[PDB]
């Protein structure tokens, strides 16, 4: 059925399963016409897709071409994340083609049930957690490929750069899902405790600054801390 | 004007014909139904005094041939059977004339109720969906389950209705997944018409059984049926003018008919308020559109 804290560790058993988030896929800038109407330009978009327990990133960029001449998009927009997710288990070979799909919103299941009915034995699933994988444009580097692309394009990542080196998977998607979580909560301040002590890079192949054991403690707890406060000042609690 | 006699009624038991119904007591001297009108299919029910949560009967024409019922007190149910003795069968038929122990068919003479409800229903087709080949009449109960239901478990006591599944291949044309999901035009006009029933009577003949098992039987998989066939329709763009001037017209029959306290589980309040109020066919049956808002507002 659905994913929930209940079944947690399922995301890092030895069943391939994805993440499919279209928050994304379709993405506007609304302005003010000559006439004083309003008007949306579209620009370039991206589908996030996770094996939560790799942290391989199938980064499918949708360029605002793929909208011309086209009605009612964000309908539109849930069927092309579809049909992508598709392409792409049709692209891998038998064994690596997931067991499960999770789509982080609910509108997602008819359009990709609909899309993989050649697939009876994957199985699409919602889930009861809010991931903040809609922060997923606040990874400098992310953002920049979506909005240099100059024609559909797919970029594979590993988003938790080299940390299954030293963690499991569990306390990967914990530090992710903490990390895009301050990101979408007050992305100004995550990105000063990210990147404020400039003797700590980001390596040309890696999204994150390259933290000690130490140093992540110390960042994990700031970004706690950021959370808190801005559910404070939310709520006036 | 024919006549499906009574072998005896040993045990008390409401008796439908059509959309009529009546009480007979245990050992009544009642002889069967006379008057039955030619030209259309019928449906004999029965509800026993003693198990009002169960409902069985027979669809026939008395057309093909010469039926009776009489009490199984092995089985313990009213059974349809053919005499093949015609000259027997007049005899038996004329002696309970005679003697007054039939119910008359109550129909008044200005009221199409019932052919409006079986415009397009054929025994031919009813035979098809409930097999049973050595019978020239068909039997239905509450609980016979739909060959849909039985692959989600006997299949000789199955009725089997066209499978219909939104998200089915069948359904759906590769390349045109959100085209033939949104607007299922396709998989009406090419697949099912074309297809599978031939012609819209067909598809209207099973539709109209359907609602007809439900009603009369309370059978749950036939009631899916119905709405599915409607939501076919409703959720087709492109639907020739004349199917939808006839849907409009048989659904504000069955509506006109379906009992006042039954509304509630015989409609699904998400069909009904989606073909009416959502679907590509909003516009078109107004006739049932005006019969469901002043009937049943509150399922709305
Ligand atoms: O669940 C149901 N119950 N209906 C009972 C009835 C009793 C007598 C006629 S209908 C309907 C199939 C949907």
């Amino acid at each position: 059925g659905a994913m929930n804290s209940s079944n947690y560790a399922e995301l890092f058993n030895n069943d391939i399963k994805l993440f499919v988030d279209d928050t994304n896929v379709y993405r506007v800038t609304v302005h003010k016409t000559f006439e004083g109407n309003v008007a949306t330009k579209a620009i370039n978009g991206c589908i996030f897709t996770l094996n939560p327990k790799t942290g391989h990133l199938f980064l499918k960029i949708i360029h605002t071409s793929v909208w011309a001449g086209q009605k009612r998009l964000s309908q539109l927009a849930k069927w092309k994340t579809a049909e992508e997710v598709s392409a792409l288990v049709r692209s891998l070979p038998k064994e690596e083609q997931p067991k499960q799909i999770i789509v982080t919103r609910k509108a997602m299941l008819d359009p990709l049930e609909v899309h993989m009915l050649d697939f009876p034995n994957i199985a699409i699933r919602p889930t009861e957690l809010r991931l903040p994988f809609s922060a997923a444009m606040s990874i400098d580097k992310l953002s920049d490929v979506v909005m240099k692309a100059t024609e559909p394009q797919m970029v594979l990542f590993n988003i938790y750069d080299d940390w299954l080196d030293r963690i499991s998977s569990y306390t990967a998607f914990s530090r992710l899902t903490l990390l895009l979580r301050a990101l979408k909560t007050n992305e100004e301040s995550a990105k000063m405790i990210l990147l404020s002590d400039p003797t700590i890079t980001i390596k040309s192949y890696h999204l994150w600054p390259s933290f000690t054991d130490e140093q992540w403690i110390t960042i994990e707890s700031q970004m706690r801390d950021l959370i808190l406060t801005e559910y404070g000042r939310k709520y006036n609690v | 004007m024919n006549t499906v006699p009574f072998t005896s009624a040993p045990i008390e038991v409401t008796i439908g014909i059509d959309q009529y119904s009546f009480n007979v007591k245990e050992n009544q001297p009642f002889h069967g139904i006379k008057d039955i009108p030619i030209g259309h299919v019928h449906v004999i029910h029965f509800q026993h005094a003693d198990n009002s949560s169960m409902r069985y009967g027979y669809w026939f024409d008395c057309r093909m041939g010469n039926f009776y019922i009489q009490y199984d007190p092995k089985d313990g149910l009213y059974k349809m059977m053919e005499e093949r003795d015609g000259a027997k069968f007049e005899n038996i038929v004329h002696n309970f004339k005679e003697r007054q122990m039939m119910v008359s068919y109550p129909k008044i003479d200005e009221d199409d109720t019932w052919y409006n409800l079986t415009e397009f229903v054929q025994m031919d087709k009813i035979r098809k969906i409930v097999r049973k080949d050595e019978n020239q009449f068909s039997y239905v109960d509450s609980s016979m389950t739909t060959v849909q239901e039985n692959e989600l478990s006997d299949p000789a006591h199955s009725l089997n209705y066209t499978v219909i599944n939104f998200k089915s291949r069948e359904a759906i044309r590769p390349g045109h997944e959100m085209e033939d999901f949104l607007d299922k035009s396709y998989y009406l006009n090419t697949v099912m018409l074309q297809g599978i029933f031939k012609n819209s009577s067909n598809y209207f003949g099973e539709l109209q059984f359907a609602f007809l098992n439900a009603m009369f039987f309370g059978n749950y998989g036939s009631s899916l049926q119905w709405h599915a066939m409607i939501e076919l329709i409703c959720s087709s763009a492109t639907v020739p003018k004349h199917m939808l001037d006839k849907l409009d017209e048989i659904l504000y029959y069955q509506i006109k008919t379906l009992p006042e306290q039954y509304s509630d589980i015989l409609l699904n309040e998400r069909v009904w308020n989606i073909c009416l109020y959502s679907s590509f066919q909003k516009n078109s049956l107004h006739n049932t559109e005006k019969i469901m808002e002043n009937k049943y507002p509150e399922l709305l």
